[PDB]
């Protein structure tokens, strides 16, 4: 029975052959030479130039079909072209993390003999979003079309859209509320959803009633299908015009070219050696306003992600996450594919922007993700809807590590202290201004600030780790899809991390609920803990907080001519809105994660997008920059002196200027205070060691270590050595008093029948 | 099939068992009769035996 | 959802008429030669012929180095290039 | 490729945007490191050779006489041998209360110090802030970077390794 | 060149920041594939209107015209007085959803207009609803700011010309080429519609010429005194972008897809004091050609000065010899400025500037084509700068174009495309027809009635303006169209 | 093109015709007289007695396939035989409320042109539990097989099992925890889940990872499929022995 691949081999035989060559030889598919590229270089780039333009243009055109602004204006969609074995050749920009996620679904089909059943046929249509096979979160939905030529498969197209909602318990796309997979939303596992280019009615009727924002989902489906088919047609025209021979060579030489590309850029931009760095984020599920149904999920915890980054003389490199913490009862878990494609999107943004963007760099990187950590769970009950919470707090560390190598070597233009927490996600549900069931999810946190450089300040309100082409979207467009009105949009002062170069500031949006019925809202970002750290000096960006006002009496206040709250929440420590709202129930605290809360018309919700970390000692910053930050609204005048040692005087014009003698003398005095207030690290260490031996820390600090030691013995060994702790000191998780469900017992997806999962990671 | 509560009696096709392919006949016999007792599509080999 | 309505209105107008001249020999007339200029390109000076654009005829050829001049256009054909004129008063650059 | 004064401007944070884009968007200049490190050298007030920059005011350095490798501030202070964590021989300020966090953050935008701490690390002689960590309570000090200096100079740069004692 | 007017802006109070935040987008607008992902590449330009010339009024109108927060007219009077005091040179007003209900934005405009009268100052006011009544507030505000920033200086020009010509006996109203390739009236106050009128002139002539001679795939290349304009005509048509970007600005007006680089016959040749590298432009000398023209007072050499040194230009045939161009002026100023600081001859001084430009223009033209997914051999290259026929060899050498054509009228090629432009009037009216799939044939005729009416209301508009231009209805050919989704 | 029902009419035309007769006439399908029963009462009861025995005996046999005691010992399972228009003719005892639920699912398909897409083909297999169409609760999962004769549909078989759990927020079948449909467990809307008598692998993998008690769910599928197919085979033998007319 002939296999369907161009060879006559099956999908499985074909890929198994290619991975064997790759393993044995060290080069993708065994390609020790690139025949087309070396011998017919003109033909090689013409294919590259024409096909990469095709997918770029497909994404840009098709996104005019969607109703949701996330797809139509922000561009949270991607199109990828794959070879037979599910390796990408080329991609449009956008949410390119799904280069790898959709590649792994293609491989899951390959490895579980979809070929025999349900069959991969021409004109078929597959839809998938299953996180257990490596997708980021259910709200990101794939369409996958096989491409055939003269009767045989020659590759695949994938299209991803980020969809408003998938019917989880939480109303929104990064939803809280649910604590397991069951309730985490509509989960599609590589389903055959069409044949002969036409969708199945039983998929249409079932799928559309599993969600709130049906019209939005329906159109997000057509944006995918139209893109896939523009790309399928593109390929056929390219093959018919240049030949299957060349196309077939290109479909694999391109992928080894991407591996060759990563190696060469490492060797030219980096330094061999070892780099160590760590990242944390908070999960405050103890609080009253995280109302979750399962009692075993109400505890505070901290995500712990240490990375040992090894860079070798031959230009390979290794990322070891030994020491990391366990998955939990929340929606912040991830998958080994999620995680590693995340690290790949980062190398598309600094290491290989000017090389082939495809799975080549993936084959040139080594990943060790211990089984059972949050980044590699071993449990099929796990939940995913806001994977970015953990994911974006782990990858930010690696910017710093990678930036020390550019800095030592002299490529200071490339240093970057890391990504912002891509957060607060305005979410809610109910009846909207068209009186339809609806959900919300602002992609304003596509435009957080970004890490400072060794050369200049980070960009404000500019980007996210998962899409560098930032877009905040127009106020006038968002108000077509949410039942809220804007009372402010404002640069978020003192959100940027301080330094010689200041991190990018976030921004803020103040909303009034308007024309909503039976409406709820919630918040979802980091509160207690800043994920990014500064670099070579350099402080973390600000962390998160919440602001909601209920019963504002704002109908009367608007109408009677009284003061009403406008703009941003400029100094949350000295607020101005609260005085204006004497009757309101104001929620102003650090609890940056909540579940659904009744809101009504004229209630208030502050949307806050985070800043980025800074670079260098702050009192090396040029004083004039500090003064300009004060006028430009970037830094509150209070910290000009307290952080930068800059003394500013207001001119007749009302703007701030530099007092130079004052600024020098204040900097001189800060240096003596630093000497006087610090102590030798020897001294501090024996103090902290006493606290450790006494087990003096909150339950969430003690749980992070207990769980981390159990998954990563080399990390426990290192902690014990560092603090010089007796073997009599032990930290069993079960002694901390907090629930410990899922700490010993777990069941993996691979323990279910007929499941063959693909491994991409050392594990 | 592995998780079930009831079983089927089967007359052994072999006198004597022993060698690999013979265990293959014993499973095959089972399947066959399960198709007769119930319905061809009742068969759930993926659960194991 | 019908979102708008449109109405266009065309009236005829004399459009510029592209010449359709009869093509003649490739050798251009002696009348078109206007001398030479010192022309410097790849560290080399050459005496580049000068041609009156209007005095060129359909079908002519001009081997570089030459500059083709009229009242207000200067067409540069360095050594290593060639041009010919067609019946529509269009020139054609060849690599050559 | 790049003019020397242009790589200086890059160090001084004063480079023009055209050349900043040129540096980013095109293949890197193999010569960068040797021009960079020489630019830093002439700005130090001590003649001992620089081996690798660790931060804006922090370096791995070769003692002119003993040939030992050490971590050094720009001011002069040697912290430790180059294979050791410099921070272990530095002075540290720990922000573990709301009062101290609210000196560099407005309230509500500060982290909560029972979850996350700011550890600032200074040179003993000049008070320069060479690095700030943001871990949890209990968390070890972090050895940021252990560079393979030999391979870098020898295999990637085509340069002799500087003389080295222990 | 950001040489507009010191213009100020009034928007909704609490949202003054949105102009300068550039919707984030404008830190990567018009970026090649590689820089879209290369994060450290993103960069914000200065805002057209700085923060100290923005002010806010307290008003709020929702997506269907309802006035949730009624306009507190006092805040509008302080807004006006602030910018009048700041000596603003024009004032732009952009309030959210004013395209839907312009009541509040036109009251603000009237109040501002009142305050400028009292001040005695000459400050014009631009309500966004009066100019670009379309959604997306960053697009609308940028476009409206253009009327204050850049349009106002050349506002004089179309009435100076039209007056000078009717004075002289013309019996028609001038039309202007507009961003979508069609002509509009010279009278329209939205001069920003006419901002890329010159380049689009060239693209239209090349389109016309192609149609006569069957060239369906043409790459247009124009070199003027200041820049190098480039567009592609793909299968008989130009591409028109709906909510485009241009000069890293989001805009609300439909635009023909083009590209350029800021070099031309008059671009100024300078050496970086520290690098001693040659930088062409970005400014130009313009009608003053450079040093070669004695009376121009131009002291810095221009590419046109290298033309004279190398023998490209004829000293005695600039404008037919109506303009005195002296080669020895070019030689002395090339030596002093370029040749001797670089230790080169005047020949090699001039030839290296031309060689750099040749390669710079060539790599751009090659790359705009590569980027759009095409090979240069799929196209024919029309070249028509007026100074472009001086470098046709340069930027085309070895690109593999099917053919490279220099039409004899290259120097007025845009004015050729303008005389070739269709005499066409267009008229639009929006609508609210909503149909399910399954609908009875009475809801179906009602819908067809109301669209049928709008075409008739529009049809009398097209014919009524053609009457005022001396055309009876018999000469007008009519083509109805509609917008669906 | 021609409808699939034994008449040549489509499923929708066929039922629409019959509901109109019933509305106008007051008697199911217009039957003011019962031809077979009045004229061949012996043949009428012989068909009745043999077919009701078939569904009783199918339910009894197939329930020995399940691991869950809910099906195997308690018998919370049911088998129902339907005409083309989705009206029950006979049922086994047990959870017979699904006589009406599976009938409403069959009719939902009729009304939404399942015939055109995804098609009702011989040997196909449908799975459903959607409560918005009139099912009791997600945990009661239907298998629905069309029965064909000489190339035309002549009726359907439905099988119901109560399943231990369907992956709601609550662990259990009468679950609390969730407060909306979103979280109330795996909801299947008349899915075509098999063709040519064989289940689809993408349905198998997806469905088994949406629930907790997987092995139990898998075997509850085989108990359903087996009963349907014992009943499909039954009818064909009855028709081959007594005639399609009767
Ligand atoms: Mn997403
Ligand atoms: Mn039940
Ligand atoms: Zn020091």
């Amino acid at each position: 029975t002939r296999g369907i691949v161009r060879g006559g081999e099956t999908l499985k035989e074909h890929r198994d052959r290619l991975m064997a060559a790759t393993k044995a030889t060290g080069r993708y598919a065994g390609l020790k030479t690139l025949e087309l590229r070396e011998r017919e270089p003109i033909l090689y780039n013409k294919l590259f130039s024409r096909l990469r333009a095709g997918v770029v243009d497909a994404r840009e055109t098709a996104k005019k079909i969607a109703a949701s602004p996330i797809v139509e204006q922000e561009g949270e969609l991607c199109f990828t072209l794959y070879n037979a074995a599910g390796d990408s050749l080329l991609t449009s920009t956008g949410i390119i993390i799904h280069v790898g996620t959709m590649g792994a679904a293609i491989k899951y089909m390959i490895e579980n003999n979809w070929e025999a059943n349900p069959g991969v046929h021409d004109k078929d249509i597959f839809c998938n979003n299953d996180s257990l096979i490596g997708n980021v979160h259910p709200c990101d939905i794939h369409t996958i079309v096989p491409i055939f030529w003269e009767g045989e498969l020659i590759g695949w197209v994938g299209g991803v859209t980020h969809v408003i909602d998938t019917g989880a318990v939480g109303p929104g796309s990064m939803a809280t509320g649910q604590v397991q997979r069951f309730g985490d939303g509509y989960s599609i596992t590589c389903r055959k959803v069409g044949a002969n280019d036409t969708l199945f009615r039983d998929w249409l009727h079932e799928s559309q009633r599993m969600v709130r924002t049906t019209r939005y989902w329906m159109l997000d489906e057509r944006t995918r299908i139209a893109g896939c088919h523009m790309i399928r047609k593109l390929v056929e025209e390219v093959v018919a015009e240049e030949g299957i021979e060349a196309y077939w060579k290109f479909a694999y030489e391109a992928v080894e070219h991407g591996r060759l590309g990563l190696q060469a850029r490492i060797k030219a931009m980096t330094i061999p050696g070892t780099y160590r760095q760590v990242g944390f984020v908070d999960v405050p599920y103890a609080h009253e306003d995280v109302r979750v149904p399962s009692d075993f999920a109400k505890l505070d915890t901290i995500m712990h992600a240490p990375c040992e980054m090894t860079i070798r003389r031959d230009g390979t490199w290794r990322l070891d996450f030994e020491g990391s913490s366990r998955w939990g009862w929340h929606t912040y878990n991830a998958h080994q594919v999620s995680f590693t494609s995340g690290i790949w999107v980062m190398m598309t943004q600094t290491l290989i922007p000017s090389e082939m963007i495809n799975d080549g760099a993936a084959y040139g990187t080594e990943f060790r993700l211990p089984k059972g950590t949050w980044m590699n769970p071993d449990d099929r009950r796990v939940a995913f809807s806001y994977s970015w919470h953990f994911l974006v707090s782990a990858w930010t560390a690696l910017w710093r590590g990678l930036s020390r190598s550019y800095f030592g070597r002299g490529y200071l233009e490339e240093v970057n202290a890391g990504n912002a927490n891509t957060s607060n996600w305005l979410q809610g549900g109910g009846f909207n201004q068209y009186d339809e069931i609806h959900a919300v999810n602002s992609f304003e946190c596509a435009a957080n600030g970004t890490g400072a450089t060794a050369v200049q300040d980070g960009l404000s309100h500019a980007a996210a780790i998962w899409n560098p082409e930032g877009d905040m979207g127009d106020m006038e467009i968002w108000e077509l899809a949410e039942p809220l009105v804007y009372l402010g949009r404002q640069i978020k002062a003192s959100s940027g991390g301080s330094g010689k170069y200041r991190g990018g500031c976030g921004f803020e949006s103040l909303r009034m609920v308007w024309n909503a019925k039976d409406w709820t809202m919630f918040f979802m970002g980091n509160g207690h803990i800043s994920s990014d750290w500064g670099l070579m000096g350099g402080y973390p960006a600000a962390s998160g907080y919440r602001f909601a006002a209920h019963k504002t009496n704002l109908k009367e206040l608007i109408a009677s001519g009284a003061e009403i709250p406008l703009g941003g929440d400029t100094d949350p420590e000295n607020p101005t809105w609260d005085a204006m709202l004497p009757d309101a129930q104001i929620k102003r605290d650090k609890q940056a994660i909540t579940t659904e809360e009744m809101f009504s018309d004229y209630d208030l919700y502050l949307n806050y997008m985070r800043g980025g970390p800074g670079f260098g000692d702050p009192l090396d910053r040029e004083p004039q920059a500090v003064a300009d930050d004060i006028n430009g609204g970037y830094v509150l005048e209070r910290f000009a002196g307290e952080v930068y040692g800059v003394v500013v005087r207001k001119g007749a014009d009302g703007q701030y200027g530099v007092d130079e003698a004052g600024t020098a003398a204040a900097r001189a005095q800060i240096r003596k205070d630093r000497l006087a207030k610090s102590v030798p690290v020897s001294e501090w260490m024996k103090g902290e060691r006493e606290k450790i031996l006494a087990k003096d820390a909150g339950t969430q600090v003690r749980q992070m270590f207990a769980a981390s030691f159990k998954l990563g013995p080399r990390f426990e060994k290192d902690f014990r050595t560092f603090w010089s702790l007796p073997d009599s000191w032990t930290l069993p998780e079960e002694e901390i008093g907090v629930p410990t469900y899922g700490s010993r017992y777990s069941m993996d997806i691979s323990e279910l029948p007929d499941v063959h999962t693909v491994q991409f990671v050392e594990e | 099939y592995r998780g079930q509560l009831n079983d089927l009696e089967i007359e052994s096709p072999l006198a004597q068992a022993h060698t690999a392919a013979d265990w293959d006949q014993l499973t095959d016999a089972f399947n066959a009769t399960y198709g007769r007792v119930y319905a061809a599509s009742a068969r759930s080999p993926e659960l194991g035996y | 959802s019908v979102t708008g309505a449109i109405m266009r209105g065309m009236v005829p107008i004399p459009k510029p008429k592209i010449p359709k001249e009869p093509e003649e020999g490739e050798t251009p007339p002696e009348s078109a030669k206007i001398g030479t200029r010192k022309f410097y390109r790849k560290k080399r000076w050459v005496d580049a012929q000068l041609y009156h654009m209007e005095s060129l005829r359909p079908g002519n050829r001009v081997m570089g180095p030459a500059v083709i001049e009229s009242d207000a256009t200067t067409f540069v054909v360095p050594d290593g290039f060639e041009t010919w004129l067609d019946g529509h008063r269009l020139f054609h650059l060849r690599e050559v | 490729a790049y003019t020397r004064s242009k790589i200086v401007d890059l160090v001084d944070g004063k480079i023009d945007p055209d050349t900043l884009h040129q540096m980013l968007s095109t293949p890197k200049d193999p010569e960068r490191f040797v021009t960079y490190v020489e630019i830093l050298q002439e700005r130090m007030p001590w003649d001992d050779k620089i081996i690798l920059p660790l931060g804006p005011k922090l370096f791995i350095v070769q003692q002119k006489v003993s040939k030992k490798w050490t971590v050094r501030c720009e001011c002069g202070h040697d912290f430790c041998d180059w294979k050791d964590n410099w921070k272990l021989s530095a002075r540290v300020h720990v922000r573990d209360t709301p009062q101290k966090m609210e000196e560099i953050y407005p309230r509500l935008m500060a982290p909560t110090p029972s979850w996350q701490v700011i550890r600032e690390y200074f040179c003993p002689e000049c008070g320069t802030l060479h690095d700030v960590e943001a871990p949890t309570p209990w968390y070890p000090v972090i050895h940021d970077f252990s560079p393979d200096i030999e391979g870098f100079y020898q295999e990637w740069l085509g340069l002799p390794v500087p003389e080295r004692a222990d | 060149q950001r040489k507009g007017l010191k213009c100020g802006l009034i928007v909704n109070r609490g949202m003054e920041d949105f102009h300068r935040m550039g919707r984030a987008v404008q830190s990567h607008l018009g970026y090649a594939y590689e820089d879209r992902i290369h994060l450290n590449t993103h960069r914000y330009d200065p805002p057209l209107v700085p923060r100290h010339l923005t002010r806010g009024v307290v008003e709020r109108t929702d997506m269907i015209g309802t006035q949730v927060i009624p306009l507190r007219e006092d805040t509008a009077r302080d807004a006006a007085r602030d910018l009048i005091a700041a000596d603003a040179e024009g004032i732009v007003i952009s309030l959210l959803h004013s395209y839907k209900n312009p009541e509040n934005e036109r009251r603000v405009r009237d109040i501002v207009l009142e305050e400028v009268e009292k001040s005695g100052k000459k400050i014009p006011v631009f309500a966004s609803a009066d100019y670009y009544p379309v959604r997306k507030e960053t697009h609308r505000t940028n476009t409206t700011i253009l009327e204050g920033y850049a349009a106002e200086p050349s506002r004089q020009t179309l009435s100076k010309i039209s007056n000078a010509f009717k004075e002289r006996g013309t019996k028609f109203d001038f039309r202007v080429m507009a961003t979508h390739g069609g002509t509009i009236s010279w009278k329209a106050k939205e001069l920003a519609r006419t901002i890329v009128s010159g380049p689009i002139g060239g693209v239209i002539g090349a389109k016309y010429l192609g149609e006569v001679l069957g060239y369906k795939n043409i790459a247009c290349s124009d070199i003027g005194g200041t820049s190098f304009d480039v567009a592609l005509i793909t299968q008989g048509e130009m591409t028109i972008k709906n909510d485009p970007d241009m000069a890293r600005l989001v805009l609300s007006l439909p635009l023909v897809a083009m590209d350029s680089v800021g070099a031309g016959a008059g671009s100024f040749i300078r050496l970086d004091p520290y690098t001693r590298a040659i930088k062409l432009g970005p400014d130009s000398a313009g009608y003053r050609v450079g040093v070669c023209w004695k009376e121009s007072g131009i002291e810095t050499v221009t590419i046109s000065d290298c033309h004279m040194v190398l023998g490209y230009l004829n000293p005695d045939n600039f404008l037919g010899g109506a303009v005195k161009l002296d080669r020895q002026r070019s030689v002395d100023a090339i030596k002093a400025q370029i040749a001797d600081p670089l230790g080169l001859s005047v020949e090699d001084a001039a030839a290296g500037v031309i060689e750099l430009l040749d390669s710079d223009l060539r790599d751009y033209l090659r790359s705009m084509i590569s980027g759009k997914g095409y090979s240069p051999a799929s196209f024919v290259c029309f070249s028509y700068g007026g100074a472009g026929p001086v470098h046709t060899y340069g930027y085309t050498e070895g690109l593999g174009f099917e053919d490279v054509i220099v039409p004899a009228w290259a120097a007025g090629f845009s004015a050729f495309g303008c005389a070739a432009a269709d005499f066409e009037y267009r008229y639009d009216k929006s609508l609210d027809i909503n149909m399910p799939t399954e609908t009875p044939d009475t809801d179906k005729e009602k819908a067809a009635a109301t669209l049928q009416a709008a075409w008739e209301e529009l049809t009398k508009n097209v014919l009524e303006e053609f009457k005022l231009n001396g055309y009876s209805a018999d000469q007008v050919t009519l083509q109805p169209g509609y917008r669906m989704q």
